[PDB]
């Protein structure tokens, strides 16, 4: 849910202490999925056969 | 000294969930070296 809830995991413990408290890494999400092939340029003649 | 910060995991493999299983499945190995890593960080905030 909380980043509060989160740091509590990260105590083990209820009870918060002053401080700051280094809880996990954000990380930035996927997007838009892309596969970009290059110009094409020559193909088969598929109708010369 | 330098106070570093690490991003452990995500060097550790990069974006793979089924590593998370991997590691967790391995322990927390990990987080005991982000623990000594923040010692070091407050042991020379603390001596400068
Ligand atoms: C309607 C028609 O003529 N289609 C053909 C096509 O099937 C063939 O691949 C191409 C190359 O020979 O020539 C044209």
């Amino acid at each position: 849910l909380d980043p509060l809830s989160e740091t509590k995991c990260t105590l083990k413990s209820f009870t918060v202490e002053k401080g700051i408290y280094q809880t996990s890494n954000f990380r930035v999400q996927p997007t838009e999925s892309i596969v970009r092939f290059p110009n094409i340029t020559n193909l088969c003649p598929f109708g010369e056969v | 000294m330098t106070k570093t910060s690490v991003d452990c995991t995500m060097y550790i493999c990069g974006d793979s969930t089924e590593c998370s299983n991997l590691l967790l499945q391995y322990g927390s190995f990990c987080t005991q070296l982000n623990r000594a890593l923040t010692g070091i960080a407050v042991e020379q905030d603390k001596n400068t």
